[PDB]
RNA sequence: AGCUGUCAACCGAGCGUUGAUCCGAGGAUGUCCGAAUGGGGAAACCCGGCACGAGUGAUGUCGUGUCACCAGGCGCUGAAUAUAUAGGCGUCUGGGGGGAACGCGGGGAAGUGAAACAUCUCAGUACCCGUAGGAAGAGAAAACAAAAUGUGAUUCCGUGAGUAGUGGCGAGCGAAAGCGGAGGAUGGCUAAACCGUAUGCAUGUGAUACCGGGUAGGGGUUGUGUGUGCGGGGUUGUGG
RNA sequence: CGUAGACGGUGAGAGCCCGGUACGUGAAAACCCGACGUCUGUCUUGAUGGUGUUCCCGAGUAGCAGCGGGCCCGUGGAAUCUGCUGUGAAUCUGCCGGGACCACCCGGUAAGCCUGAAUACUUCCCAGUGACCGAUAGCGGAUUAGUACCGUGAGGGAAU
RNA sequence: AGCGAAAGCGAGUCUGAAUAGGGCGUAUCCACACAAGAGUGUGUGGUGUAGUGGUGUGUUCUGGACCCGAAGCGGAGUGAUCUACCCAUGGCCAGGGUGAAGCGCGGGUAAGACCGCGUGGAGGCCCGAACCCACUUAGGUUGAAGACUGAGGGGAUGAGCUGUGGGUAGGGGUGAAAGGCCAAUCAAACUCCGUGAUAGCUGGUUCUCCCCGAAAUGCAUUUAGGUGCAGCGUCGCAUG
RNA sequence: CGUGUAUGUGCGUCCAUGAUGAAUCAGCGGUACUAACCAUCCAAAACCACCGUGACCGCACCUUUCGGGGUGUGGCGUUG
RNA sequence: AAAACACAGGUCCGUGCGAAGUCGCAAGACGAUGUAUACGGACUGACGCCUGCCCGGUGCUGGAAGGUUAAGAGGACCCGUUAACUCCCUUUGGGGGUGAAGCGGAGAAUUUAAGCCCCAGUAAACGGCGGUGGUAACUAUAACCAUCCUAAGGUAGCGA
RNA sequence: UCGAUACGGUUUGUGUAGGAUAGGUGGGAGACUGUGAAGCUCACACGCCAGUGUGGGUGGAGUCGUUGUUGAAAUACCACUCUGAUCGUAUUGGGCCUCUAACCUCGGACCGUAUAUCCGGUUCAGGGACAGUGCCUGGUGGGUAGUUUAACUGGGGCGG
RNA sequence: GGGAGCUUGACUGCGAGACGGACAUGUCGAGCAGGGACGAAAGUCGGGACUAGUGAUCCGGCACCUCUGAGUGGAAGGGG
């Protein structure tokens, strides 16, 4: 789960690098959980994968 | 996240009420539920909210309650206003749950909510007395009809 | 005025001044496979679902259409659960794949050099992924410069300069400002109160009450915009 | 003869034999590029310039950290630009940028955009050029050429 | 126009409290003087200093860099039609033997245990063809054959053999484990690309003649068959 | 495997002939649902007892000269 | 082609069950349509008599109170610039000391993890498994004299 | 359960002589009581070997007047309350028990769905605010990877 | 070489002409302000009788400096 279900954050792409300066190709995953969003204030939730940025900018619903 | 109450909350305030709580309290405990709604506007989240409280103690239903408010919409003929073409029928706007649950208290008087009515299982899309159904309790139906005029 | 393409001859047939063959531009047909797409499949080969010609005493056959899956719009329908929905049905519109280079955005080596090697280099290379267009990306400064009534979007060339720097300050890496040029083209919207409006709540007490004014009245924008859409009367600094 | 002496062909060095060349002319159709009118929108439902006082001037943004990427800049005193994670501001006495902070001073009004030309390339088509190769050369390929042949395959791959 | 690290100063400048000396500069050269013989200085006066663009040539820098040559490394793909193992579904195993468990009958057993007799026809059972293997041997060893042949030899109802269709894929598979096998290659397959990898190493480097003409030493060296500089060669200038 | 024909049996209905209708208005038992009752059931609060000694101290040491440790002489946090 | 591998049998360890283990970034899969009398792993290798001592080193399994111990909003103090205070010259302005609000640095006290240190287990875990020399230790010999060192000293059995 | 921030109800201060616990400096020194200061068995408990703190019943017109200097003159009275045991709120913290709503469940039942051990919606039942991965962070880490493991040397190694 | 007196010539700061010198390290310091004494005048000293007792560059520390300070003022940083 590396991609937001609405604001499309993709993981970006870096290098970890050791006290040696050794730079090894990382990742930086967005955190994005699993959530029942509601996409109508009726109930039914549907899971999505939204980021936590998503999540705190309330464009997730999980009424 | 600051919000106003719409009902009663323990250390949170009353309807009306205006607190600041954190983001995951709000988001899925009170927003969910609608005990409160996020102060978007000062003004706005006051007297929407005192609408919302209201409304809602006034449209709770109970259970020897639900046969009485079958009993209480078991009494006409409803009547709501759309604007419709020459001849086609084809109304310009579309019936909503809001505007039969207006349209019965108004005519009729029994207080209800929007959880009550059946409107697309009642395609109303002419004129007549189109029947709805309002859900009032577990199993308790209501074939209350609706009437449709020029707006 | 010869032609029936060529290897590529041999014929036997023929065509052509009434205009052939030849050239150019439109069309028509365009089997099967291939994104391949009715289903299947070992590609080009196997099996199927309306109306017509048949093929009759009839089944069997072949001709034409059409029939994939996806998204998106529009109509219906609205499961489990009740307004209400995932989904299902029907119809339109697209997508799919290929292409040598150039573009943009991502991923990203190692040989190699460092006379070893890991930092570093190689190199953001090769390769890989996603995507365009005829070009593409950037573009109309909250910029750059420094006290000059300085220039005034971006891009691309030459310089600045192998300089300043950077660097196990090793191997190497290496700008920018400024300047000279190619080109020139300093358009529109989002905010504000609302003009107006359209539409999703709550009913107070359906009067706040409106054309902005005063001055007649009922039951009026119900009245209150918090939520959007829309033509603005709307819209750059020493301010709209 | 020459506004034609470009180049080729023709039985051997052809301006004058031939296709041509200089120079002229030729589109029914189709396509492209122009204008010319319908047509489309807007402005006219107006243009002018000065005064003083509230709201507006793009938010999960800028900014701040923790880890990175990029810049001459290899983390360095490290600005500016950027990704992911948190934290997270005000709207003009605002906010950034001047490689950290100022009586400062200058540049001005980001967090939403579209924008031609100058630019890069040539699968393909056209007309040409060569102090290019001339059959072991030049394309692998002047012939059958990505053919024959080899390999299960990716692929390799001629000779004439 | 230099000196210095710049406020910088400038034919001077830096160092220095110290006109103390030095460093680096004021092209060069000539005359005059003043000086001191510490190797010559100081001023004064004369002529006025020569770069910079092409371009040839030799070296050199970045590139493949004079040419050929690794084992190997990386990226992306191709291979389980050979082989390893496994999965689905089939097939085969001439002939003989031995004779298990059970199941009956008789002795003994208080009765059982047990012992004989019959039936029974079990086994990674025995002998032995097909089949599958590959122990020994001779031959082949520019073979008939890139692993075979002839004689013998092991298994041969099983952990068997085998057909067909499948699956596992490279730092990976499979392995009753030999580092074995993975398409005649396996201590990391193959093809293409990075790529003309890199190699202080080996080899090769093509016409002529005239002049000169070495070195195999010193120092240093992750150095010792390499290299830097010196030494020694040559060609230009200058001194002679 | 399909078409036409003839007959043989062959059997539909408006019909005909047969089986059944099979539930209603009253009115009972069984699920026994409303709440409550029983059989079982595992517990919280208070409650006691113990192993045990997270707290305490010395009391004895093979002895540090007992003078550091640890177990019994013990009331304790029954702290687990 | 064997003495090697495997083998049936053993023992240890892991695993409470989309187990452990393995292929996968993940989903999922196998394990297994199984269930601790099952799986996976390690070693040994029918069967018989047996597998003696040692937990010191290193693994593993538990944790004894401490100490060490990153990442944070614990942010004293200190440092930059300055509204402003003071004084010197000097007076149409620069020289010292003090310096709030701030914003910008470096940041100490204190602060809790795992691991480590540490205590007990574990040898069918990797691995260990001595002397004395005073005796008649019998001068074929197993014990005995009573001796230092560790954690122990090679026990049965076998042995050119 | 224990913390930290804004104020805070009353004593709490033998300095040295001493009504003798001189409350912090001023107002003080008419400001202090009948529903009610006192000495008191005592309510309530705090010591500097000084006695103390507000008082129910007593108690009743109560203390006081540089009461004598011990400058601050009884804390008998005024502001900040100053060393300071306890303050009650709101903000924010280590930890324990939890209420369920996030999130999780390969536990069940439904429906999409004729087909369905997919998955995803509903619901129930469980976990649960943990776990999961996101960022950052410490440890273990030949499981994998890139590499390095000098030269001289009467060959190399050992030795030097 | 052995003794005493004083003292701190590692003149430190500036430095002679010279010389030892594959490229990367040494000897005198005659002069200058400021010293050391002994002394008395003259006088001598840049650690040691002499040759070993040490390690380039890069990177950074620390002191002082009348050096730069990315618009200006400082500052960070750099420089000597």
């Amino acid at each position: 789960a590396a991609v937001c279900d609405i604001c499309g954050k993709g993981p970006g792409f870096g290098k970890s690098v050791s006290h040696s300066h050794r730079r090894t190709s990382r990742r930086w995953n967005p955190n994005i959980q699993p959530v029942r969003a509601v996409t109508r204030p009726g109930g039914n939730k549907q899971r999505i994968n939204a980021c936590t940025s998503c999540i705190k900018a309330g464009k997730v619903s999980r009424a | 996240m600051k919000l106003i109450l719409t009902a009663e909350v323990e250390h949170l305030g009353a309807a009306g009420d205006t607190v600041e709580v954190k983001d995951g309290y709000g988001r899925n405990y009170l927003l969910p539920r609608g005990l409160a709604i996020v102060a978007s506007r000062g003004a706005e989240r006051q007297a929407e909210e005192i609408r919302r409280a209201r409304e809602s103690k006034v449209i709770r239903d109970i259970e020897h309650a639900n046969e009485l408010k079958t009993a209480l919409e078991g009494l006409g003929d409803v009547t709501l206003s759309v604007n419709a073409a020459g001849d086609t029928g084809k109304l310009f706007g579309s019936v909503t749950a809001a505007d039969v649950v207006n349209a019965i208290k108004k005519a009729g008087g029994p207080n209800l909510d929007k959880r009550t009515v059946q409107l697309a299982k009642a395609h109303i899309k002419s004129v007549g007395t189109h029947p709805v159904t309002v859900k009032l309790h577990t199993g308790v139906e209501a074939k209350v009809s609706l009437n449709v005029v020029a707006q």
